[PDB]
RNA sequence: UUUUUUUUUUUUUUUUUUUUUUUUUUUUUUUUUU
């Protein structure tokens, strides 16, 4: 509701409780809850949270990712989620009905779409390819062919989670398609041609290049006319 | 690389009365060698040696006009082992050695350099170690010994005398003179117990106790001694009459040495 | 810290300090750790043996932890990054770590920070427990006897 | 008066470009990232400082600047908030704006100016606001210059850097995080120095907040 | 002020415009010191090359699990000209250059997927230089490895070309490349495909297809020459062992 | 030099029996250390040396550790590269025989010697072997290093002999010029030499506890 | 047979099954190495004239331990890749799981030590598995070590043979060979001391003669690049009697005159 | 990590999209990109922009003394050095990579070694003092095709840059300040400009080697997308008098030589276009500054 | 017509710049068309 940068006083009263979001700090010497990053503040039992720019993932639990296996160990997968990054890891085990007669067959240069499981401050990550809370298994596992598409991580969270978002209902008038997001800044999709992939790769990233949401539809029918 | 028991056999076999070497050679007896020359045609001399176990050495001879006022060594010796750094310890401490036997009077004749009362000749010594498997120092000494006595040098044809009037010097352009001087040998010995060893092999390097450096010249025992560690993990001290041992070996065996290198 | 060991650095042998010269200082200012610095890119590996601030580094495995029950041992139930524990030599290992242990009373925890040594000093209360004193929270540790 | 530009690289976490007079700085950063075995901290993060001239090569000029760059910077970052991770900061000088064989602290003062707005670009945590000004003090008139020009500095006595810390919307003083003086001054030159130097800091970071809350409010919704 | 090209069609050393220098070689010289050696002479150049390898990595930082490091190391003494060389060449950036270029050349052409996890060594040596040293680096580097038995898809052939006036000159030496432009190509097999174009000084742009022709035809031979002192050693190899 | 100020470039540099005492441990962050200062009519020397060390290593297991020597100039630079590393080499040949280098696997032990003055009051560099031995035997002993004996020398004419065993063993020969026929005489001056050095130093480790 | 050469065309029948040492584009068969074509039904491979020793399951090798690793070691037999032998495929004085043997391997083997072992299986790269489960095979003491090419030993059944004048000579498939004095396990072939770094205490001039002796025949018959088995061992050895001085049998006029007499006794 | 990890998915389709003659950022094979040039306040002063790529340049010079060999020339020097600002798969100090000494030698190849410079005007008294000029380069953000930024760079640098009057009084010189005596410019012989082709195999390494059909792809000034995915790579630099001062294929993918030609020809008509952009560019700054100096009389 | 499920191994980067060199000389008045 209000724009709030780092060291200025809190509005909050400190006689509720109010559980903290990303942005907020809690001193661990004086016991001080103060902001430390840039932007909106978001007050909503109640949550309290800035919504600041960033391109930059860090893992958090229960959250939707696209990796790279760069290599395979005796009992787990090498993954990366994004260059230059820390890498994560991928159990053998954490495949459906998995057992140890029925070994995955992923290779080093696959694409996998998986959920962010463990996340502790002294370990490394780890992923799963199958939603444990709930038991679904829905999209998580390899994606085939296709193409990648980098994006900062607000336009990753607007894609995902809102549904006013109006650029999955233009590219659907234009073609029919496949896609999956992943909130460490990765998109892939894929057409049945590869003249409409190259149409929405390129619709994508000009959309992402801008701010402005009422511009999607002339954008992307000025792509789609371009390739005839 | 050696084991334990390796070690102790051979130590077993070489510190005994009467001596055993691995390949039943005498104390004082030397293995075959192979020495070309002349095959560097840029250069003034040249020659090339292999040993048995497949050791290398080639050395290039190349010479300069100076003012023997303003330089004061007319002999230099510059030295490259495949494999080594340009500035690690052994290579320089061979440099260092190999330059104070060449020095100005240590029995090499330097007047034989002389052109006109104020030029004269540099001489400057290439080696290059392609290949070996044990301190190098007296396979280059004998490379060097057989590249100089083989070495030709321009022709002076104008003038000796230029205290007062000095006119650049001219040489003949299809002449040219053999050089003359008088080089020296360097000997490796070993100590293995109370025994002597010339001409050590790689893996009795590895089980002696001290090591010895002696230089040779026109029949006398020549100023450059050193006491080398052969190796790292054996290295003893020893007694004062060995010295004197490995200084009448040395007396007593290097003019054969000469008569096999000449030619 | 991993899932199967946790790698540590020596500070010292029976009471005396090791290195005697930790380098600090030899970075400038600000916080750096030992080979952070400029000169850590110009040493000479081929005339020395390690450089300024260098130390050994050992190995502790999860089944060294204790001595019962080696197979459930969790090992950010038992130590932290930043932590001060005393352990006990086992082998001399490989040319990088020694392997150590410390399934004895006598053996493990000493100096521990709270908040992952963001906070204050806490001290022992019980042989699996440490106490913030600031404000009265609790974790979890494996805790070397006092006194 | 200062100009200043946020996000102008591509293939960097965060970017700035910082103008005053005629020193012209353009800086980076990228982190956190996995570090080197030997730059890693057990429980913090690790910093990698670079600074560039606009002529010729780096010597040891730069690496003063380089340490003192670093000891502004530490105690503004929430280090604890990344275990064993790295931030690399980069800063290329464009443009000295002084006699470069003689002073340097305009360059020091633009790297601080343009390092913190890359630093805020970039989403890293910060403790608090930070801002930075040159001083000097004339000849024979004894007058204290705030923003020295180059005709300025050549007739000098003595030259200052000041960095301040703000907090609780940029009204309150935290505390000095450095002071640089060079030259031959007295106790009541200093205590009017810094008299003035607190206003004029507070003035600049005002103008800092306006610059950022326009640059970053059109990123979010 | 030499006469380069005489009216009657000859150059300084007495050959003609489409003529090679005299090409020597030697196979399995130094048995004892690597897998694969040779030694090379064209001209008045002598080179010394042998592989080592493939054989287990010395650091188990450069270890690939999918194919082999190919190293290329050059030596030039100092003893290799006329005069004398001050210092050392062994850090020249022209040194790094020339080894970047063979590594990069013989990539495409050694099988190096059929050996994973090891490292294939190569050291030279230049003894005497008289131009056109590229090209014998090459052909040196092509006998020694197939001297090892290392899998490959063919032979590459060196070859230098100058362009004097309007008259391309085959196969060049000291003399003739200190007055003109030279070009320098390396060839597969006997297609017309080059793995190797260095040009380094300046030639008009409507002059440069009949060099590159020129040189074609010269590195067939080159090739002819190198195959046919392969199966000569080979036979007596064969014949009685 | 991008990381030293040398100056300008165009610039030119200006052309124009031994009383021997001992004392160790006052360099605070090393292992051991020792100063040596030796007078004479018409010679005076100060060294000093330090040891740092058994120090971790790189590279792969050594079953016993390994000594690195180290020869720097001082106020004067009086010498070249060339000799320093060949004296450091034959001083690294003789500590590799009185060390016991069995009791350190996997360690490195790094030794600095400082020549920090030397002038004549009325074949220069043989003249300084013996002081930097005993320098050295000194700074080991302060270190806590075990060593099987203790290493002296002398220097006769050009010649320098090291000995152990109450100079009955010889550790070390060294020659360069002199008489080719004088070999007993330069043994004898260099054991009588080595003796009293051996006394003093024996002593100065007894007293200084 | 024939003797081709990288880049040649070796048929264009698309009838052919390609093996080792070839490749193709549709139905061209081409050489990648040169060396001799070879035709197995339907295979067809080229065998290259020169190259490292391969090894093969079931061989008999003699190796030097070159690594101490995580429950195993590393082994060097002059082969591409160094060789695996893990810890359990070895005998232990005392036993595996006593109620320490995996943080102690060094007081057992380390590096530098020679030891016998055979091939157990490849991995998929062709680097070889050891294992040392038999009384015959361990640690190597009591002798001299010597090298020769791997494609001058001949192919047997048994590799360990008893030499006149109480001498045994260990001949490995890759070319490593061992000289020693002759045990009691040797003589029977026609607990804790297993991994023992001493030398038996009573070995006399005579046997070190006789092993100087035929280290030196060994390597003259090396130089003439002549196979290496027993008989034709035993039969230099005793055509150098002639020679009072064993140091005279390493020059090459002796060298070749044996090997030169080897042959043509075969011969006849 | 200091790796940059491609997936098989993003090869494959950027491959299959070169083979239906597309390229992800819509321009086609032959097509160069635009070229931006903004000049500074001070000579010499110069920035570069090609689509994404930017780079920076400047010069400047000072007294020194001449060579023993060669007594009758001044000094050039060109420096290059790269820092994580570009990208985080650079390091800080590395001179000795082969990237970065193949890219060093070609700028010098093309630059200081064809004498485009006039050195001999760099001498102020034979044998005792010239003039020793530097060009610095510095590499803000990387898409890819440095070379031919780098070279465009120093050339409109050189030919910015003005250098103070000055003159000789008996032994010593005078250094005059800018504000008195007009200082005056360089002497420039020839302007190179640098081009770079990229190689692309559709098939495998046995149909490259033996087949009969060339279907091997060339497309010019990549991206940084395409170019970690290339087999190959060709530089060559000519002038507008028809010379092609340097070509540079060191290794790589094997090539037909009508396909090389072919591209040699290619590159001389982006040349002259880029010649006649960067003539016209410093006539329109020259006009500028006339007129704000008139304007301010 | 009972009975018959076989599948091997590995963890966190070698240290010090750009210069990178051969075949020999001369002599006293503007401008255009010639």
């Amino acid at each position: 509701s209000t724009f709030i940068f780092p060291g200025d006083s809190f509005p909050v009263d400190p006689t509720t409780p109010v559980k903290l979001g990303p942005g907020i700090y809690c001193d661990p010497n004086t016991q001080e809850i103060r902001p430390v990053n840039t932007g909106v503040l978001h007050v909503s039992v109640q949550t309290a949270y800035i919504d600041y720019s960033s391109k930059r993932y860090i893992p958090s639990v229960n959250d939707f990712v696209i990796g790279v296996i760069i290599g395979t160990f005796s009992d787990s997968y090498k993954v990366s989620l994004q260059n230059f990054s820390s890498s994560v890891s991928l159990s053998y085990m954490a495949f459906p009905n998995a057992s140890k007669k029925n070994r995955p067959t992923l290779q080093v240069g696959d694409l996998v779409y998986a959920r962010v499981c463990t996340a502790e401050k002294e370990l490394e990550a780890e992923i799963e390819c199958f939603d444990s809370t709930t038991g679904r298994d829905a999209g998580f596992g390899i994606l085939e062919d296709g193409m990648i598409i980098d994006v900062n991580l607000n336009f990753a969270r607007q894609l995902l989670f809102n549904n006013d978002f109006p650029l999955l209902k233009v590219l659907a008038a234009h073609t029919k398609f496949e896609v999956a997001i992943g909130l460490n800044g990765k998109i892939w999709v894929k057409c049945e041609e590869l003249s409409n992939t190259l149409a929405c790769y390129r619709t994508i990233m000009e959309c992402c290049q801008k701010n402005d949401t009422a511009a999607f539809k002339d954008i992307a029918k000025r792509q789609f006319k371009e390739i005839l | 690389s050696l084991s334990v028991a390796e070690k102790s056999y051979l130590y077993d076999s070489l510190a005994s009365t009467p001596s055993i070497r691995p390949d039943g050679r005498l104390p004082h007896q030397f293995r075959p060698i192979e020495i070309f020359t002349d095959f560097l045609p840029s250069s003034n001399g040249s020659s090339r040696i292999i040993a048995s176990d497949g050791s290398e050495c080639i050395v290039s001879i190349k010479s300069k006009v100076v003012d023997h006022h303003v330089e004061n060594e007319l002999l230099q010796v510059d030295v490259d082992i495949a494999g080594q750094r340009d500035d690690a310890l052994v290579v320089e401490t061979i440099t260092s050695l190999l330059n104070k036997v060449l020095k100005s009077g240590s029995g090499v004749d330097s007047s034989k350099l002389q052109l006109t009362k104020k030029y004269s000749f540099k001489i400057f010594v290439d080696v290059l170690v392609i290949s070996s498997h044990s301190h190098p120092i007296s396979l280059i000494s004998f490379a060097i010994y057989s590249a100089l006595n083989s070495t030709y040098l321009p022709k002076l044809i104008s003038a000796f005398d230029d205290l007062e009037v000095e006119e650049l010097p001219t040489f003949h352009d299809y002449d040219m003179v053999k050089l003359d001087i008088n080089p020296p040998l360097v000997f490796i010995l070993a100590v293995v117990g109370n025994n002597m060893l010339l001409d050590p092999a790689a893996n009795e390097s590895e089980v002696a106790n001290n090591g010895l450096i002696i230089s040779w010249s026109n029949g006398k025992i020549t100023s450059p001694i050193r006491s080398v560690a052969l190796n790292d993990s054996n290295v003893k001290s020893f007694k004062p009459h060995l010295l004197k041992q490995g200084l009448a070996m040395v007396e007593k065996y290097a003019p054969d040495v000469v008569r096999s290198l000449e030619n | 810290l991993s899932l199967q060991r946790a790698n540590v650095e020596i500070l010292a042998v029976e009471d005396k300090p090791s290195p005697i010269d930790s380098g600090i200082g030899s970075n400038g200012s600000g916080i750096v750790a030992a080979g952070g610095g400029s000169g850590a890119a110009t040493f000479s590996v081929s005339q020395a043996s390690s450089d300024l601030g260098e130390t050994f580094r050992g190995i502790i495995r999860s089944q060294d932890v204790r001595s019962t029950d080696r197979d459930r041992v969790k090992v950010i139930e038992c130590f932290k990054p930043g932590d001060i524990v005393r352990a006990q030599v086992l082998s001399l290992g490989d040319g990088t770590n020694y392997y150590l242990t410390t399934a004895r009373n006598d053996l493990g925890v000493v100096f521990a920070r709270a908040a992952n040594g963001a906070g204050g000093l806490m001290y022992a209360t019980d042989w699996q427990m440490m106490t913030s004193p600031v404000t009265g929270a609790t974790e979890k540790r494996k805790c070397a006897k006092p006194f | 008066s200062v100009q200043a530009e946020i996000g102008i690289l591509d293939h960097v976490d965060g970017s700035s470009e910082f103008v005053s007079q005629d020193t012209k700085v353009i800086c980076s950063v990228t982190g956190p990232i996995e570090p080197k075995a030997r730059q890693e901290l057990p429980t913090q993060l690790a910093l990698e400082i670079i600074v560039r001239p606009a002529k010729g090569v780096a010597t040891t000029r730069e690496k003063v600047l380089e340490d003192k760059l670093r000891a502004v910077l530490t105690p503004l970052i929430t280090r604890h908030c990344y275990p064993r991770q790295l931030c690399q900061i980069t800063c290329q000088i464009l443009e000295s704006g002084e006699d470069e064989a003689e002073f340097s602290l305009r360059e020091l003062s633009c790297c601080i100016n343009a390092a913190f707005l890359a630093l805020v670009d970039a989403g890293i945590a910060l403790n608090s606001m930070c801002a930075s000004i040159p001083i000097a003090i004339i000849k024979d008139t004894s007058d204290i210059i705030v923003d020295p020009t180059a005709e300025q500095l050549k007739i000098s006595l003595s030259v200052h850097t000041l960095a301040l810390e703000f907090v609780n919307g940029g009204k309150v003083v935290k505390n000095v995080l450095l002071l640089d003086s060079n030259g031959d001054f007295n106790e009541d030159q200093l205590f009017s120095l810094l008299e003035l130097g607190e206003q004029k800091c507070q003035e600049l970071v005002t103008n800092i907040r306006r610059i950022i809350q326009d640059n970053i409010s059109p990123r979010l919704v | 002020r030499l006469e380069i090209y005489s009216p009657e069609g000859l150059r300084l050393d007495g050959r003609r415009w489409n003529e090679l220098r005299r090409f020597e070689s030697s196979i399995n010289t130094h048995p004892h010191a690597a897998d694969g050696s040779s030694y090379m002479e064209q001209g008045n150049n002598k080179i010394i090359t042998l592989v080592k390898g493939p054989k287990e990595p010395r650091l188990k930082s450069q270890m690939d699990t999918s194919k082999a490091l190919l190293n290329v190391s050059v030596n030039i003494t100092k003893f290799s000209k006329f005069e004398r060389s001050k210092s050392s060449h062994k850090n020249e950036r022209r040194v790094l250059e020339i080894q970047t270029s063979l590594v990069r050349m013989f990539e495409k052409n050694v099988m190096l997927n059929i050996y994973p996890r090891t490292v294939i060594d190569i050291e030279i040596h230049v003894l005497e230089q008289d131009g056109g040293i590229m090209g014998s680096l090459i052909n040196g580097i092509t006998l020694a490895l197939i001297d090892a038995g290392i899998s490959m898809f063919d032979y590459i052939s060196g070859i230098s070309v100058g362009l004097y006036d309007t008259t391309p000159l085959l196969d060049t030496n000291s003399l003739e490349e200190n007055a003109m432009s030279t070009v320098t190509l390396g060839v597969v097999g006997k297609s017309e495909k080059l793995s190797l174009l260095l040009v380094e000084d300046k030639i008009p742009l409507d002059r440069l297809e009949n060099v590159l022709a020129i040189g074609i035809a010269g590195a067939h031979r080159v090739r002819d020459l190198m195959d046919e002192e392969l199966r000569k050693h080979a036979q007596k190899r064969v014949s009685n062992a | 030099d991008r990381r030293r100020l040398l100056g300008p470039a165009a610039a030119k540099p200006m052309a124009f029996e031994q009383e021997l005492s001992l004392h160790t441990g006052f360099i605070e962050n090393c292992n051991g250390s020792a100063l040596v200062e030796a007078r004479s009519l018409g010679h005076q020397t100060s060294l000093i040396t330090a040891v740092y060390g058994p120090r971790s290593i790189r590279g792969s297991f050594t079953s016993q550790g390994t000594i690195s020597i180290q020869l720097k100039n001082g106020l004067l630079e009086k010498y070249n590269t060339n000799e320093l590393k060949e004296v450091s080499s034959f001083l690294m040949g003789i500590f590799n025989s009185v060390v016991n280098l069995s009791r350190y696997p996997k360690s490195g032990i790094d030794i600095f010697v400082y020549l920090t003055y030397d002038k004549d009051l009325t074949s220069q560099i043989s003249s300084l072997i013996p002081h930097c031995i005993t320098s050295i035997t000194l700074a080991l002993a302060d270190a806590g290093i075990e060593l099987v004996d203790m290493a002296g020398a002398g220097e006769a004419n050009g010649t320098v002999v090291s000995f152990i065993k109450n100079g009955e063993e010889i550790v070390g020969f060294w020659k360069d010029d002199g008489d080719d026929e004088d070999l007993l005489e330069c043994l004898d001056r260099c054991k009588e030499q080595y003796n009293r050095y051996r006394d003093l130093m024996i002593s100065c480790l007894m007293n200084q506890e | 047979s024939q003797i081709v050469t990288p880049g040649e065309l070796v048929t264009d029948d698309p009838i052919w099954m390609r093996g080792h040492g070839t490749y193709f584009l549709d139905n061209m068969t081409y050489s990648s190495v040169a060396g001799t074509v070879s035709r197995v039904n339907r295979l067809l491979s080229v065998i290259p004239l020169k190259g490292r020793y391969a090894p093969e399951t079931g061989d008999h090798v003699v190796g030097r331990i070159a690594e101490v690793g995580n429950k195993r070691w590393k082994v060097d037999i002059g082969g591409k890749q160094h060789a695996v032998l893990m810890l359990g495929s070895v005998n232990l004085p005392g036993g595996i799981l006593r109620r320490s043997d995996e943080l102690q391997m060094r007081s057992f083997l380390k590096e530098g030590d020679l030891l016998n072992a055979e091939v157990q299986s490849l991995f998929q790269d062709g680097s070889a598995s050891l294992h040392t489960r038999s009384l015959k095979y361990g640690k190597l003491r009591n002798g001299m070590f010597c090298q020769v090419p791997s494609s001058l030993i001949v192919r047997a059944k048994n590799h360990t043979h008893n030499l006149p004048g109480n001498i045994t000579v260990v001949l490995g498939v890759n070319g490593y060979i061992w000289l020693r004095k002759t045990s009691q396990m040797d003589l029977a072939r026609d607990s804790w001391q297993i991994y023992s770094d001493e030398n038996d205490p009573s070995i006399s001039n005579n046997i070190r003669q006789a092993i100087c002796r035929y280290a030196n025949v060994i390597k003259a018959l090396a130089f003439c690049e002549i196979g290496i088995t027993q008989q034709r061992i035993v039969s230099a050895y005793e055509a150098s009697m002639v020679y009072s001085n064993v140091g005279e049998l390493i020059e090459k006029n002796v060298m070749e005159s044996i090997g030169s007499d080897i042959l043509t006794a075969e011969k006849m | 990590a200091k790796d940059i990890e491609i997936s098989a998915s993003e090869s494959k389709f950027i491959l299959e999209a070169l083979r239906q003659n597309y390229r992800l950022d819509g321009r086609s094979f032959d097509q160069f990109r635009d070229v931006e040039i903004t000049f500074g306040k001070e000579f010499g002063d110069v920035s570069v922009k090609m689509g994404n790529t930017k780079v920076h340049c400047r010069i400047s010079c000072q007294i020194a003394q001449p060579y023993e060999d060669r007594p009758f020339e001044g000094l050039f020097v060109i420096s290059t050095e790269i820092s994580p600002m570009a990208g985080s798969q650079f390091e800080n100090g590395n001179i000795t990579g082969e990237d970065e000494v193949l890219c060093s030698r070609i700028i010098e190849k093309s630059v200081r070694r064809s004498g485009a410079l006039d050195v001999e005007g760099l001498c102020i008294v034979a044998g005792s003092k010239c003039w020793a000029v530097r060009a610095d380069v510095h590499f803000l953000d990387c898409d890819g095709g440095f070379i031919d930024a780098s070279c465009i760079a120093v050339m409109a640098g050189l030919m910015h840059f003005k250098k103070p009057d000055i003159t000789v009084h008996g032994e010593q010189i005078i250094v005059h300040p800018v504000n008195e005596r007009e200082p005056v410019p360089l002497g420039i012989l020839h302007i190179p400009i640098c081009v770079t082709f990229s190689f692309f195999n559709p098939q495998d390494t046995e149909e490259n080697i033996k087949g009969e059909t060339n279907s091997e792809i060339s497309i010019i000034d990549a991206t940084l997308k395409e170019e970690l995915l290339r087999d190959g790579v060709l530089t060559v630099t000519l002038n507008k008098n028809r010379e092609v001062v340097q070509v540079s294929k060191a290794g790589g993918l094997p090539m037909d030589a009508l396909t090389l030609m072919k591209c040699c020809h290619e590159a001389y008509s982006i040349i002259e276009k880029i010649t006649d952009q960067i003539l016209q560019l410093l006539k329109e700054d020259s006009e500028k500054r006339n007129k704000y100096a008139a304007m301010l009389t």
